[PDB]
């Protein structure tokens, strides 16, 4: 199972990230069996 | 094939279906109908999992 976590929030900051605490939750499931080894980014 | 061949000889259209288990989740799955729910009565329930 590919579980898929999201969390939106508002920011300020630009040179680290924020301290603080927030949850992710559940958006995605994917029911597939593709044996991962690395993956990339897309900007 | 003809229209006026003999039904033994007249096209048919075949699909067969076969299902396949592997060592991986089992993604398709039937329809799964319910029934009618009965409140602050004793029952044994089963929902989704």
């Amino acid at each position: 199972y590919f579980k898929i976590y999201s969390k939106h929030t508002p920011i300020n900051l630009v040179r680290d990230l924020p301290q603080g605490f927030s949850a992710l939750e559940p958006l995605v499931d994917l029911p597939i069996g593709i044996n991962i080894t690395r993956f990339q980014t897309l900007l | 094939f003809q229209p006026t061949n003999g039904v033994g000889y007249q096209p048919y259209r075949v699909v067969v279906l076969s299902f396949e288990l592997l060592h991986a989740p089992a993604t398709v799955c039937g329809p799964k109908k319910s029934t009618n729910l009965v409140k602050n009565k004793c029952v044994n329930f089963n929902f989704n999992g």
